[PDB]
RNA sequence: CGAUGUGUGCU
DNA sequence: CTCTGAATCTCTTCCAGCACACATCAGGACG
DNA sequence: CGTCCTTCGGAAGAGATTCAGAG
């Protein structure tokens, strides 16, 4: 089965692995971070609710007052998406907050309040959202863009290379902290830690371990093991484990039970010590003076004085030891240092700590943090408390906790998001361990190390920022809490808020701009994530490996689309199939496969468990069953790409299509061309410009469908109907009765998008495209946008193309252009430039709008009307002045320079109280008969759909249809019928008549107030009066147009028929292009979208042969049969029984001009399929047919290649691009012509060309251009005079700016002068 | 080096186009500098002829004439 | 300045004279009503703070903004950085009389002249034209004249073709790195808005035709116009300033139009007749009677400057191809036949154009080279050269040499499995079979691709080069490489890993056939790793050639 | 009658 | 010892050119 | 409205500090 609007023009598919997933719904990610962001939910995570619970409740100091928390709840928006938009407004709408205040009494902390108080409290508006996504912000609609960043927590490297050219590499633990100060540690190369904050001074972290009171035998207990020494009967054995003797060299004759095991001078072997441990000797007999190389774990005092013999941290000595023995302490600790296995570093870092107890460090962090203070002892512990263990100024989130139980493999995944002890000690272990020799660290550029940032969560921030600023003031304000007075708005502050949030929606980088010239293209910057943003890198401080890809990137992130220049590798967008993660990470499908059969499921893994499995490739040729037909195949292991076994893999690629992004996905032939070509042909589609007249391409890719449906250019029907009325602006539609709602009858009116401007000011419009009276589906389109042809999604258009030279007409990227093209007008361009004319109170009264416009051409003052108003119509030249806006003594607005166009829309906003003249009034009388008759016409349609269902209620139950038409449409309800919901239908129906009655009556006064009202304007001016025209603009040469190939062009030259080379018919080509473009910029795959739409356009032409000269359903239907079989294995799966013989018709028709031709990425066609559709075709085998020239009518030689390419147009219009500046307008601080186009502008002159005509010997040229031309008003004059004489002479003078640099210095404390 | 020889310069108003222009200020502040120019940027920026060319011919005129 | 309402366009300058100025009155105040030491010496702490972030801010380790968080600019601030004096203003100016477009080709023309916009000429050119239709009374004064002008009139055109007679016009590119991206040049006018230009300038220029804009300027007074038409003249830019490389030399087209004119098969019309006048092998070739790429024996007639500059007379009789004679006849008088009688490559063509200025002097040679790029252009596109989908011919081979070294690499895991081979071992002996293995496949396809072509003589069969459109387009050395269609028809290389070692599954597959994922994504990550490479060359070049214009 | 950012695009 | 360089430390500074378009400018707070 | 107010580099590199090493 397939759709009947599918039924009009259906694709020949090509595919070979069958799917088993479709195309999921793109727009899912700013629905679910917003929706996420905004709703009534419990439970904290994640959105406003968690927000609101850290916020709330605020009490007092302890002075018997708190404010908790109850709801929040928002009305709708004041106005529409549509007038808000030519308004100028966020779609917003009302922060209405539910919260009570509790006051207590004299002595009650659990005693009774005084007062309760509880409003829904106002508290500014945040932008809802177009069922598209996106935001408008003061009608311009900008988009969010989402930002990577890393994760927040642990990390641990080694920054190696260039770290003082000793050989040896550092170690740095690096934790981010996901709300906190930073915190990293940093050894030496004479090897010793040190910490800091906030990429501060380097001191040791052992100082801060004193500040968490641990004593030296704690700090050794914690990072260290023990070794036993004791005083014993003779020579004071030694207790030992084997284990502790591995790796080594024996110091002495390794002897035990007085039996000799490893001789003095041998190294210790496991042989030994295996032995040993058969033998299981711990005490054995050692010298007394090589424990003088053995460093004491612990202190020890006298016994009788109570003195100090030895304290820790120190090494040995015999002397010590006859003191130590004198007093005879049984028990020696010391530590077990290996110097390969444990480096002694923890104590020599003490050994350089000149700080003692607690306290002292204290006063060294109280010092290093803010130095400039004296030390103080509660401020030093409240700034200690501050740093790391205050939840108001230091916390990770849940993902935070989790991924730093994940660098510490343990198992409860959540905690705290302020530190404890043994957080910093195990990280501190685990480091002391990477420097050993065991673990590994890991890149950043591992995508499970990085995190995207959700529209929810930075909004969650910005929100936070505006709580903890209000809550400071109301703590504040409850510090001057007034009893008996105070409500909850008497301390609130909206004005933090909305300045927040305008201050992001309006001033962020990854607030950006939306790119209105492509629903692609608008898609593609909706998906789109960044490394840029707040808290995001520099690009000047940012090294090749951020940038490069890594193989995580593989199935996750699409590796050829990325801009280029400036911003390379980091605004990397989504793939196709790609999804996210609930901690912010990249969950991603994989087909499950058992032993021997692909499980048909697919299941969203991580980046980490990617390394766990073994992912068979989508090309593995499965019977049936999944019965793979070998047992080795290509897999990766993690990311590892070789051959691997058959029961080795439990996972598969889902599609051939999922590595790549969308932008991609309707790229052909990608499998033969190299990825620059194609990352640019990406750009350059992106880049494109919309059409007059829509076009399918003849070589789809099945993805333009979704794409289209899921881009809002159209219509898409929210329910199955029957098509009712359809107008060119709006469309009715029928809705069935099985979808239909129970009461309240309603039918499907959908309005259109007419003529109007786009954020680039081109055309966006929407076209209608179905008949009236027809079968419709649910969740379908009904009305093709702009650049949309039938339900599916065509940018550019195809032509008449051949490869050849001609003249040097395709000489780098030049374009053979024929007459044919610009006489068929396919590439007319429609643009709108909107302008506007302020109102201004100034100084000398303001200026006013009338025709009153004195001392100029009359033939603009009768373009005017009497209101000072050129009419609506009026096609107008350059120049032109627009409305009459004069002087107090004219600053009338006027068309600018090189424009023409055609007036077709006035908009008028006035301030509010300012009288309106004739003209705003009677275009507001205007719109309100206009809105008038709209909503007057939806209540009438909605009426006829009201009787409509009392005349089928009617039906039934006593039928008199001859007595239901006479009395009118009121009473219809009360004929000969039952008491029974057939009566009581009717009953709801009349309630909702009467509704209707009074909800026409209310929204039309609403409406006729929302016109009336006068609008809010900025303080001075006092009407704003916008302009719209009609640009229309077809071709001229010189413009840049490309292809899907990175193959860019500039048209050279509008050329005749009688110079395009034709065929053995005749037939003209239209476009021709470089032969050595193919080879050298290495995009073969244009060659076979010129050789496949060659073939298609031939079965094209039979067709609309077979259609033309007539011929029955059997003929045309063999032919359409063989053409949708096709050799090799499809999916079609279609026949030519199944139809209704009349669609076919209109399917011929939408055939008569080529074929939908489905292609996958890398499950392309074959040369052979090609052959097969040009034996199909009358067409030969290359292609290859001879033409004869248009001028000289020869053979040509060697004969070429002919087809078509479906070609791309951009939006690089040169009068756009050409500009030049005889003499203009001078700059203040220096006089000196400006730059740019609007300002009239002069070409800045460089110091490289400066260079060149050093090479030369310019003398006078380079004289008259920096002095003259730039400078000096002196030289500027005289040779102003010179030209108008015809004189040639100049004198320099000096150069003015040369003179600002002098008295600059003059400023400057500097005696520079000039001498004589 | 090549940025030896461009700070070590007699024409401290190159050196003021080249980097650390403020330690060049300060050079010829204690120096109390006067200076021939020796060259060409400095004479493009006091917009004067560069003794280059035929401009070189001028100011072997220039030099001739005093 | 005034914005648009009653605030100001600000200066942070003028915020740090307020705050000084705001300090020290209330430090004077302080000093009038007798304050204790501390206050007012924290006051004048805060006042030298403020004077010296008037001075330089910045310099000190904490900088102050005003708003937007966004530290403010002080006057050693003013002075230097890349948007400073020298920076911004005092040497990179802009400047009026210049007009900026996207240029084009306009393949007709000639060296010494230029298309241009007739529009823009209207534009650039207004108080000359004033002048001179004031000079000739037609103009009564500024603003009639102007008002004239603006009305576009009938006869502002042919004086402004009076105007542009003869005067020079100067165009910029803005990736100037050597002198020659400036050169002068004759205007033509051109209904249009893109510049025509000639095609012998363009690698000259270094610039594709892609849409690159370049500016233009207007020489004003007269010396200036002497400069250019003497110095900048590009008649007088013939050769390389770097070394005595002929910088006219002609990139790809009219090169591969010769390359196709001077072969010759051995078996098509006219083979080995006789004739004695390449006018006769013209109005053969015209009419098609004879070959274009056949053996012809001419009567051919050479010059000979051995004297005094005095050219000696001499003719013989030479067995050669048509287009030889073509141009022999388009080959000026003292030049001898050896120099054209071959294939005539584009290196050969360069040192011809070398050799021809070496010996005949400075203008012929520019004509003649001019009258060379006309004919070349003239008989590439009589001929049709096209390319095609089965150009990239495939030996049988490629696959067995896969196989073979499938069985090589199968063989060395086997001994990887016991441990015969280490890794290290395994990996070199692998990039080695793997390189050997490619090296034969491009053996295989070069042979294939260059002597493929075995036809009749008039006799049975007879082997000579192939004609291959591909091959023919890198014999002639205008695009492609042999490593490129390497890459074409046989597989592609040995693929690096992203550390800068090798990966150890080479690209097996070739770009006429499809590859899998795999390999698109390795030779893709090599792509992006070249595009980078690129991008911060230039950041490096730019700083580079500042410090190379800084040192001498 | 601007100066800063902010992204965009061509080399 | 006491200076002798050397090594090693800790703060500078800079980094291609062109065009477009858009936003924001002191605003906060109290008379 | 009007007015008054205050946390991602790689280079040298240029000293600055320490050390070793002694005499
Ligand atoms: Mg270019």
């Amino acid at each position: 089965v397939y759709s009947y609007t599918e039924k009009k023009r259906i694709r020949k598919d090509f595919g070979k692995r069958p799917q088993v997933l479709d195309v999921p719904y793109l727009l899912s990610i700013q629905l679910d971070s917003f929706q996420k962001f905004i709703e009534q939910d419990p439970e904290g995570q994640y959105g406003l609710e968690a927000a609101f619970r850290s916020v709330f409740p605020i009490q007092s100091y302890s002075g018997n007052s708190e404010l908790q928390y109850v709801s929040y709840r928002l009305g709708e928006p004041v106005f529409d998406v549509q007038e808000c938009q030519i308004r100028g407004v966020t779609y917003s709408a009302p922060l209405r907050v539910k919260l009570r205040l509790v006051i207590y009494e004299r002595e009650a902390p659990e005693g009774t309040v005084k007062d309760i108080k509880e409003q829904e409290v106002y508290m500014g508006e945040i932008p809802l959202m177009t069922d598209n996504g996106t935001f408008v912000i003061n009608g311009t609609e900008r988009v969010i863009v989402s930002q990577l960043h890393r994760s927040p927590g642990v990390f641990f490297d080694s920054d190696k290379g260039k770290t003082h050219s000793s050989g040896k590499v550092l170690y740095n633990a690096r934790i981010i902290p996901y709300r906190g100060s930073w915190l990293d540690f940093e050894f030496d190369p004479k090897d010793n830690l040190f910490v800091r904050i906030d990429r501060r001074r380097k001191l040791p972290a052992t100082i801060i371990l004193r500040a968490l009171n641990y004593t030296t035998e704690q700090i050794l207990d914690l990072f260290f093991e023990k070794v036993i020494f004791e005083i014993r009967d003779n020579k004071l054995q030694m207790e030992l484990v084997p284990e502790r003797l591995r790796g080594e060299t024996a110091s002495f004759d390794i002897e035990a039970n007085g039996k000799v095991y490893v001789e003095k001078g041998r190294r210790i072997t496991a042989r030994h010590i295996r032995q040993l441990e058969k033998d299981d000797v711990k005490l054995i007999e050692v010298p007394v003076e090589y424990i003088a190389g053995k460093v004491v774990a612990k202190d020890y005092i006298d016994e009788s004085t109570g003195e100090l013999i030895c304290a820790a941290n120190m090494e040995l000595s015999l002397d010590l030891l006859a003191k130590l023995s004198q007093s005879g302490h049984k028990r020696i600790e010391t530590l077990f240092t290996n110097d390969l296995d444990h480096g002694p570093y923890i104590s020599e870092t003490l050994r350089v700590d000149p700080t003692n107890d607690r306290l002292s460090a204290l006063v060294e962090i109280y010092r290093m943090m803010r130095p400039g203070e004296p030390p103080t002892r509660e401020a030093a512990e409240s700034l200690f408390e501050n740093l790391f263990f205050s939840e108001d100024r230091y916390d990770l989130s849940a993902v935070g906790r989790m991924k730093f139980n994940r660098s510490l493999l343990r198992e409860e995944i959540e905690g705290s998001g302020i530190l404890s002890k043994d957080d910093i000690i195990d990280v501190m272990k685990k480091l002391i361990d990477i420097r050993n020799g065991k673990g590994e660290v890991d890149d950043i550029d591992h995508l499970g190390n990085r995190r995207i940032r959700s529209v929810g969560e930075m909004a969650e921030n910005q929100f936070r920022v505006g709580l903890v600023r209000v809550e400071r003031a109301v703590k504040e304000r409850l510090s001057l809490g007034d009893l008996d007075t105070l409500m909850p708005q008497d301390m609130i502050n909206a004005k933090p808020i909305s300045a927040a949030v305008k201050e992001f929606f309006g001033s962020s980088q990854l607030s950006q701009f939306m790119d209105q010239n492509n629903p692609l293209s608008e898609i593609t910057h909706k998906r789109r994530i960044s490394a840029l943003g707040p808290g995001g890198l520099t690009r000047e401080r940012a090294g090749f490996e951020v940038r490069d890809v890594h193989p995580t990137h593989y199935g996750r992130v699409c590796p050829i689309e990325t801009p280029e220049g400036p911003n390379i590798g980091l605004i990397n967008s989504l793939s196709v199939y790609a999804q996210t993660n609930e901690y912010g990470f990249l969950e991603t499908p994989y087909r499950k496969v058992t032993d021997g059969v692909v499980t048909d499921e697919i299941h969203y893994l991580s980046a980490i468990e990617e390394g766990n499995y073994v992912i068979a490739q989508a090309n593995s040729n499965l019977d049936e069953e999944g019965h793979f037909v070998e047992d080795l195949v290509t897999c990766r292991s993690k990311g590892e790409s070789s051959l691997f076994s058959r029961d080795q893999v439990d996972y598969m690629d889902v599609s051939t299509q999922q590595v790549v992004s969308v932008g991609a996905s309707l790229i052909p032939f990608l499998e033969h061309d190299d990825a620059n070509r194609a990352l640019m042909g990406a750009n350059m589609q992106r880049q494109a410009v919309p059409t007059l007249r829509a076009d399918k391409p003849l070589v789809g890719t099945g993805m333009e469908r979704a794409v289209a449906v899921d881009s809002g250019v159209t219509a898409v029907a929210k329910r199955g109907g029957v098509v009712q009325y359809v107008d060119a602006s709006r469309i009715v539609i029928k809705v069935n009765e099985d979808e239909m709602y129970p009461g309240e009858a309603g039918i499907d009116i959908y309005n259109l998008t007419k003529y109007t401007r786009s954020n680039q000011n081109t055309c966006i419009n929407q076209m209608p495209c179905v008949s009236l009276g027809e079968p419709v589906e649910r969740g379908d389109v009904l009305a093709d946008g702009p650049s949309t042809d039938l339900g599916e999604l065509a940018l550019g258009q195809n032509m008449r193309v051949a490869f050849m030279p001609w003249n040097g007409y395709n000489f780098e990227d030049s374009i053979l252009v024929s007459e044919r093209v610009v006489q068929e007008d396919r590439f007319t361009t429609i643009h709108i430039q909107e302008l506007a004319c302020v109102s201004r109170d100034t100084k000398l009264g303001p200026e006013e709008i009338t025709a009153d416009i004195p001392n100029v051409g009359e033939a603009a003052l009768s373009k005017l009307d009497e209101s000072g108003i050129v009419y609506i119509g009026a096609e107008v030249t350059g120049g032109d002045i627009l409305v009459g806006k004069v002087t107090p003594k004219d600053s009338s607005l006027r068309v600018p320079n090189g424009v023409s166009g055609t007036v077709i829309d006035v908009q008028v906003f006035t301030r509010d109280g300012v009288e309106k003249d004739k003209r705003a009034l009677e275009i507001e009388e205007m719109q309100l008969k206009q809105a008038k008759k709209d909503l007057s016409e939806e209540l009438q349609i909605l009426e006829a759909g009201l009787f409509s269902r009392i005349r089928a209620v009617l039906v039934a139950g006593g039928v008199e249809a001859e007595k239901l038409d006479k009395l009118p449409r009121d009473r219809w309800l009360e004929l000969g019928l039952t008491d029974e919901e057939k009566q009581n239908q009717l009953e709801q129906l009349a309630e909702q008549y009467d509704e209707l009655k009074h909800e026409f009556e209310k929204k039309l006064e609403a409406k006729r107030r929302k016109i009336t009202q006068g609008d809010d304007l900025a303080p001075g001016v006092l009407k704003i009066v916008k302009v719209y025209l009609a640009v229309k603009r077809r071709i001229q040469p010189g413009d840049k147009m490309a292809g899907r190939h990175g193959n860019k062009g500039v048209i050279s030259k509008i050329n005749p028929i009688e110079d395009m080379p034709y065929d053995e018919n005749g037939t003209p080509v239209d476009i021709v292009l470089n032969p050595l473009g193919v080879p050298s910029r290495m995009n073969i795959g244009q060659i076979l979208e010129t050789h496949l739409g060659m073939a298609a356009k031939g079965i094209g032409d039979k067709i609309n042969a077979m259609l033309k000269q007539q011929q029955e359903v059997a003929k045309l239907r063999e032919f359409i049969q063989r053409a949708y079989d096709l050799g090799a294995d499809v999916r079609q799966k279609v026949d030519l029984s199944t139809f209704s013989d009349e669609e076919v018709m209109r399917l011929a028709e939408n055939l008569r001009k080529g074929m939908p031709i489905a292609t996958p990425v890398f499950d392309g066609a074959k040369e052979a399929e090609i052959k097969e559709l040009l034996k199909l075709g009358d067409l030969p085998t290359s292609g290859q047919i001879r033409l004869y020239d248009g001028r000289t009518g020869e053979q040509f030689e060697r004969p070429v290649t002919v087809g078509y390419m479906y070609m791309l147009k951009l939006n690089h219009l040169v009068d756009d691009k050409m500009h030049a500046r005889s003499t203009g307008s001078y700059s203040l601080v220096t006089q000196q012509p400006l730059g740019g186009k609007a300002q009239f502008g002069g070409q800045r002159f460089g110091e490289m060309e400066v260079w060149a005509l050093e090479a030369y010997g310019a003398a006078y040229t380079l004289q008259e251009m920096l002095t003259v031309k730039s400078d000096d008003v002196n030289g500027r004059t005289k040779m102003y005079k010179n030209i108008v004489d015809g004189n040639h002479q100049m004198e320099p003078g000096m150069p003015e700016s040369f003179n600002v640099l002098l008295k600059e210095i003059r400023s400057l404390g500097i005696n520079i002068e000039l001498e004589d | 080096g090549i940025t030896k020889a461009s700070l070590a310069t007699e024409s401290f108003i190159s050196a003021a186009s080249f980097q650390e222009t403020t330690r060049v200020l300060t050079e010829a502040a204690v120096a109390g500098k006067r200076d021939e120019l020796r060259g060409l940027k400095e004479n493009v920026i006091v917009g004067r002829l560069i003794p280059a060319g035929t401009g070189y011919a001028y100011h072997q005129d220039r030099m001739r004439r005093r | 300045v005034p914005l648009d309402g009653g605030r100001f366009a600000t200066s942070d300058l003028n915020d740090l004279y307020r705050r000084v100025i705001n300090r020290n009155n209330r430090l004077k105040r302080l000093l009038d009503l007798a304050a204790p030491d501390i206050i007012v010496r924290n006051e004048k702490r805060m006042l030298q703070e403020a004077v010296d972030a008037l001075l330089d801010n910045g310099r000190r380790g904490r900088a102050i903004t005003g708003s937007n968080k966004r530290p403010l600019k002080s006057l050693a601030d003013m002075i230097k950085g890349k948007q400073g004096r020298f920076r911004q203003n005092l040497l990179g100016k802009r400047v009026d009389y210049s007009g900026r477009s996207v240029i084009t080709v306009g393949p007709y023309l000639r060296l010494h002249q230029c298309g241009l916009p007739k529009k823009m000429a209207l534009e650039l050119f207004k108080p000359f034209i004033y002048g001179k239709l004031e000079l000739r009374g037609l103009a009564t004064t500024i603003k009639a004249a102007k008002k004239m002008v603006e009305r576009e009139e009938a006869v502002v055109w042919d004086i402004l073709d009076e105007v542009i007679r003869e005067h020079p016009v100067l165009l910029n590119r803005a990736p100037t790195l050597h002198r020659l991206g400036i050169q002068a040049f004759e205007p033509v006018l051109i209904e249009g808005k893109a510049i025509q230009l000639h095609p012998l300038v363009c690698a000259a220029y270094n610039a594709d035709f892609d849409g690159d804009q370049m500016a233009v300027h207007v020489p004003l007074t007269l010396e200036a116009q002497l400069e250019a038409r003497a110095l900048m003249m590009s008649t007088n830019n013939i050769l390389s300033p770097a070394n005595g490389e002929p910088i006219i030399v002609p990139s790809q087209d009219v090169v591969l139009g010769l390359y196709y004119m001077t072969r010759d098969c051995v078996n098509a019309k006219g083979e080995g007749m006789v004739l004695t006048g390449p006018k006769e092998a013209e109005r053969l070739y015209r009419s098609g009677l004879a070959s274009l790429h056949a053996r012809v024996k001419v009567r051919i007639t050479e010059y000979e400057k051995d004297a005094n500059g005095e050219l000696v007379a001499k003719t013989s009789l030479k067995d050669t191809t048509v287009g030889r004679a073509i141009l022999w006849m388009i080959v000026p008088k003292g030049l001898p036949y050896s120099i054209v009688n071959q294939a005539l490559g584009k290196k050969a063509i360069s040192k011809m154009l070398n050799t021809c200025y070496r010996i005949l002097g400075l203008k012929p040679t520019v004509i003649f080279a001019d009258q060379i790029m006309y004919t070349g252009f003239a008989y590439a596109a009589r001929s049709g050269a096209s390319v095609g989908i089965d150009d990239m011919v495939i030996p049988e081979k490629k696959h067995e040499i896969i196989s073979e070294a499938e069985a090589e690499v199968a063989e060395i895991q086997e001994q990887f499995q016991s441990g015969l081979v280490t890794a290290g071992e395994r990996y070199n002996k692998v990039i080695d079979i793997w390189a050997a293995a490619n090296d034969r496949v491009s053996k295989a396809m070069m042979d294939n691709l260059q002597t493929e072509t075995v036809i009749n003589r008039d006799g049975q069969e007879e082997k000579q080069v192939s004609f291959n459109s591909i091959y023919m387009m890198a014999d002639s050395g205008a695009r492609g490489s042999a490593a490129q269609i390497r890459q074409l028809a046989g597989m592609r290389g040995l693929m690096a890993k992203p550390d800068g070692s090798i990966i150890e599954t080479p690209i097996t597959a070739n770009f006429r056939e499809g590859l899998n994922v795999l390999q698109y994504f390795i030779s893709t990550h090599g792509a992006r790793k070249g595009l980078a490479d690129t991008a911060l060359k230039t950041a490096n070049s730019g700083y580079l050639t500042r410090r190379l214009v800084d040192v001498a």
